[PDB]
């Protein structure tokens, strides 16, 4: 058949390719890849090794982009005494090198500038395009702790002002506040899943949640910098109490207290009501679904926030979601 | 305001049922209750589309 | 409000002898086609009775998609009807009793005719019109060879309760 | 068998594989079905649950007599080798379509010197589309697409700030009732309710309407417009609706009596809404049970005439092409839903009895459980006690 | 705001379910019968 | 045999519960359970569907109370190409949320109180009966972390004075400073052991 999984590794192709697996996860920084390989050797005879550990990778799926890596991050060679002898590889997003370097930041303390206008000056070192689609939010006070990595800060900030920060399937750095919109397909039960296994849970829940946090303004500075600033913002859908308070990493303010309230509840209520479902044969993760599971009555729009492409040479070419609403 | 200028709904009516009626029924016209009747209509309606 | 509330109508269905009949030398055969009624005033009409018996005919006097064969055919009558591309229910219009070949005794092929005879009639039971089909051949000699094709219908409304199959969808035809 | 005349070459199909025919030996296949058989601790009851259809699975024999065996037997396996799947003519069980697994070639040169045995196993496979099923949703409509449609055209010709300055006053005030509607329509309809978003939604609607400057902005007018049956269509579930949808697209029956563009301006706010709450309305009959088929198309043409109109009236005098394309694109949508719920939903069919019989009765024969008459009062008339003699009900699917 | 060419099957079904709702009302559209030729023939004028 | 093991879930009997497991944990603040379900679906039929979120759970041990929630605190619905689809169900004790919320003190810092008079205003937020024998202590200043969970002070206060914290078989919370006293079995080796 048309190849429905083609690999590329700096320009030559890969025809060995025993295995293969793909994932992409909008709750973290970067995809993964584990692409098998088989090796040989003749004794007494001359041998040619790659052994390349970096260079670009990319994972076409039935004819469509699915992954840019950069690519080699990792190589390993297993071996057996009696099955046989193979390599493993292994790559990431194209900010590999954010999840993994210490910012080296010219100064370390913006005075007055924007998120974005400090998203763009941090990793802006090694050459990453920004996918920037967000809501622009002003700060008076911004100072990078010392050393941190990249990966800590970037996700840090974005929780604050409810940004999820996510790599898309080009090589940029997608910042976005909601789905693509990308309408996808019926995953209707009977006709292509194999297995699902929905389910809630009450201890990833909280009725009411509420934060603090002082203020950091020139102007303001005592009783409206310090006892003022609360805000409560509650769920609805729990029928029970369930307290909790957070407090506030950053300059507070009233319109910024809500912002990070309602990032943890769309957290708190996606963790309380994950899918796993299984497609068979082999587009991309935050696009829209309809679903029906009438055993216990799922006939609600759907969100993916996870994909895995996995293939084995006997008996398996799958796929992998992880829904929540 | 119309570029394409539209004939009165009337000409154009009886002109389906002339065209239906030499072709198919041989040059009699339609009963007005039956299939060719709903036929005839649902093909003036295509015809705005 | 009235009983009547079923509100399906029926449209124009193929009938036997509708073009009459045209003799030879070797026999009557029927040359079926569309029927015309006409009222006191002109005013023409097609009939749209026996609904199952139209559809049969359609069925038998249709050529469908012939087998591959290595040496191929022209493109013009490959048969089948290109209108198959869209229908969803998974099966191919028309009938392949004619693609038959002489093999064996006249004993042998004339079996072999009722074989595709009751494999492509049997399309009737998918689409639900009817319930049971089965042809009948009774082989005679030389020169005389008989066909007989039973149907069996429904009546529009339930009258029986506890049949071990299930009632056919689309009788609302009710035959 | 039975009886001495059989002929084997009459019953017996030629078997095949991908076009290629071969002398076949022996027939065998595997059907069944996958069930979930479970038993419980302490208990003298056990239980089951069926969830599909079995693969099936195929194996024949084949055997080579001829002359130069070697070369058709050899020439044979370079086809089963070849990628995809194939027609497959089985002996017994027709054309089906099947991939081989493995095959066995045994042979001898002097045990067994001129015949070539080959064992195969065959699978069925049914091809599949590559996006993991496509298939389309028939249980909800889509009023997205009409929405966007209605907006465009709104926007289009309502504009309070370039219409004759001494009809900017009226034309304002109309928008001013229009919203008026959707807010007594709001208010009925939630009259039990006491939670905390009642009491905002309501000083939104008073704060909007006291402001007088919030109408001459054409995108203010729209998203208030649109907003307000947001809540109206949330605010209750099922038939609740039908009568406070029902008022609202009788006062938007009427047209304007002004001249040129102030007609125009004023046309749209009756249009835009009538189209509204005639989309909104059928969502709400898709949220219940049609009583029965009469009844169910009964309720569709309602909507279809209402729809007709509207159509009529954006393709007067080329008034607005592109609307009148988007409501004939809707209405057929419209239909599609409805009459499936109608003829479909249930799947009532007419039954005819010997004579009048209680519910009671009437149940226990057409299904066999007598609890299920409940289902009965609403769909026959007559009392409790003599319906028939022709009753309506589902459709038995054992 | 643009409306362009639709598809195939899109288009196809359009046809045939206003055919049946406005002239049989509500039957389906049982293969190889009559009415199944005579909506054939007009998607094949539409899509011309 | 005679039942040795019945649950219910408000009041309606589990008949079909598959399998069983119970714990109770001297080391912990909440015991726990789980129950596997048998559940059916038959295609284009009715599914009467009750996903329960919360309710009570109790589990009687040869007719003897074992258990008390508060219950349904998870939904799982297992489901397999194979084999069978069948549910799982989880719960706790009823102090399981303390266990999972964050104090909400009148003000935040006692002023000179004892441990007991403590410990009543930090559950009774949440309408958990206290059942207290052990001995009270004095404590002049006492000021609860701002935010912490209910778990994580009552187990750092009673740490220091040597109370155990741990729950009852009834749906109590039990501070005790020893053993129970209630003789048991004498668990020889050839006789039960195994």
């Amino acid at each position: 058949m048309i190849k429905p999984m083609r690999i590329f590794i700096g320009g030559e192709e890969l025809e060995t390719y025993t295995s293969a697996r793909l994932q992409r996860t909008k709750k973290q920084l970067t995809g993964s890849l584990t692409v098998e390989i088989f090796l040989n050797y003749v004794p007494s005879k001359p041998v040619i090794v790659n052994a390349v550990r970096g260079k670009e990778i990319l994972v076409y799926v039935m004819g469509e982009l699915a992954f840019t890596g950069e690519g080699g991050s990792d190589v390993t060679v297993n071996f057996a005494k009696g099955q046989g002898y193979s390599v493993t590889l292994t790559a990431r997003g194209r900010t590999k090198y954010l999840v993994d370097s210490s910012h080296s930041h010219p100064t370390g303390s913006f005075k007055d500038t924007s998120d974005r206008k400090v998203i763009e000056a941090l990793v802006k070192e090694h050459k990453v395009v920004l996918d920037w689609q967000g809501t622009e939010v002003k700060e008076p006070k911004i100072t990078l702790r010392d050393g941190n990595r990249i990966f800590n800060e970037i996700f840090e900030r974005c929780n604050q002002n409810c940004h999820f920060a996510y790599e898309t399937r080009d090589g940029k750095l997608l910042v976005t506040d909601g789905t693509t919109g990308v309408v996808g397909e019926d995953i209707v039960l009977g006709q292509n899943i194999l297995d699902f296994s929905a389910e809630q849970s009450e201890d990833r829940a909280n009725s009411e949640i509420t934060v603090k946090g002082h203020r950091v303004a020139k102007d303001v500075w005592g009783k409206n910098a310090i006892v003022q600033p609360v805000q409560s913002v509650a769920d609805s859908w729990v029928g029970a109490n369930i307290p909790l308070t957070i407090q506030h990493y950053g300059d507070a303010t009233n319109e910024s207290l809500q912002r990070r309230a309602k990032f943890e509840a769309d957290r708190r209520a996606a963790e309380s009501k994950s899918v796993n479902v299984t497609v068979f044969h082999v587009w991309d993760i935050g696009n829209i679904h309809y679903v029906e599971i009438p055993p216990e009555g799922i006939f609600d729009v759907m969100e993916c926030v996870s994909l895995t492409y996995s293939v084995d040479a006997k008996s398996t070419l799958e796929t992998q979601l992880e829904l929540a609403p | 305001a119309c570029t394409i200028q539209r004939p009165e709904p009337q000409a154009l009516r009886d002109k389906i049922a002339t065209r239906f009626s030499t072709n198919v029924l041989g040059g009699a016209e339609i009963i007005p209750e039956s299939n060719e009747f709903y036929v005839v209509t649902l093909e003036y309606a295509m015809q705005e589309e | 409000n009235f009983e009547t509330a079923d509100r399906r109508k029926r449209f124009w269905t193929t009938q036997v002898a509708a073009c009459g009949q045209s003799s030879d030398d070797c026999g009557d055969c029927a040359r079926p086609g569309l029927q015309l009624l006409c009222n006191g005033e002109g005013r023409i009409t097609i009939a749209t009775d026996n609904y199952v018996a139209g559809l049969a005919l359609n069925i038998l006097l249709t050529d469908a998609s012939k087998a591959d064969t290595g040496c191929g055919w022209t493109p013009g009558n490959r048969g089948g009807f290109w209108g198959d591309s869209f229908r969803s229910d998974n099966m191919r219009s028309g009938s392949k009793i004619r693609q038959v070949t002489a093999r064996g005794s006249m004993r042998e092929t004339v079996a072999l005719i009722r074989a595709y005879a009751i494999d492509d009639l049997k399309k009737l039971v998918a689409y639900g019109v009817a319930k049971s089909v089965d042809v009948d051949l009774t082989y005679q000699g030389s020169n005389k060879i008989d066909m007989t094709i039973m149907i069996q219908g429904v009546d529009g409304n339930e009258s029986r309760v506890g049949l071990t199959g299930e009632r056919i969808a689309n009788a609302w035809v009710w035959s | 068998m039975a009886g001495p005349c059989y002929n084997p070459n009459e019953h017996y199909l030629p078997a095949s594989f991908k076009g290629v025919p071969f002398d076949a030996d022996s027939s065998d296949s595997e059907h069944g079905r996958n069930g979930a058989e479970a038993e419980f601790v302490f208990g003298e009851r056990t239980g089951y649950a069926d969830l599909g259809i079995k693969i099936r699975s195929y194996s024949i024999r084949a055997r080579f007599q001829t002359n130069d065996h070697v070369a058709l037997s050899n020439a044979f396996i370079a086809v089963l080798e070849s990628t995809g799947p194939g027609l497959l003519v089985h002996p017994t069980r027709g054309p089906v379509m099947a991939a081989c697994r493995s095959a066995r070639v045994t042979d001898s040169k002097v045990d067994a010197a001129g015949v070539t045995y080959i064992d195969i196993d065959f699978v069925e496979a049914n091809d599949t589309v590559t996006g993991f099923g496509l298939v389309g949703s028939l249980i909800a409509l889509a009023l997205s697409p009409i929405i966007t449609a209605t907006e465009e055209s709104f926007k289009r010709y309502y504009s309070p700030e370039n219409v004759r300055y001494y009809n900017s006053e009226t034309v304002i005030a109309t928008m001013a009732e229009a919203v008026q509607q959707v807010q007594t329509g709001y208010l009925a309809l939630s009259g039990n309710d006491t939670s905390q978003e009642k009491w905002t939604i309501v000083r939104d609607f008073r704060n909007v309407l006291i402001d007088e400057f919030t109408f001459f902005d054409p995108a203010n007018s729209w998203n208030v417009l649109r907003n307000g049956f947001s809540y109206l269509d949330s605010a209750a579930v099922g038939q609740d609706k039908f009568t406070i949808l029902r008022n609202i697209i009788n006062w938007s029956s009427s047209h304007s009596e002004l001249d040129g563009e102030s007609a125009d301006a004023q046309n749209a706010i009756f249009s835009a809404v009538r189209v509204l709450a005639t989309a909104y309305l059928s969502k709400a009959y898709m949220e219940t049970v049609a009583s029965t088929v009469n009844e169910g198309l009964a309720q569709y043409d309602q909507i279809a005439a209402i729809l007709e109109q509207e159509a009529q009236i954006a393709q007067e005098d080329c008034h607005d092409n592109e609307f009148f394309l988007s409501i004939r694109e809707f209405s057929v949508s419209v239909a599609r839903v409805m009459v499936n719920r109608a003829y479909n939903s249930p799947a009532l069919i007419v039954y005819s009895f010997p004579g009048t019989m209680h519910s009671l009765v009437v149940a226990w024969e057409i299904f066999g459980d007598a609890k299920r008459s409940r289902e009965l009062e609403g769909r026959n008339t007559g009392a409790p006690w003599a319906i028939g003699p022709k009753v309506i009900a589902e459709r038995v699917r054992a």
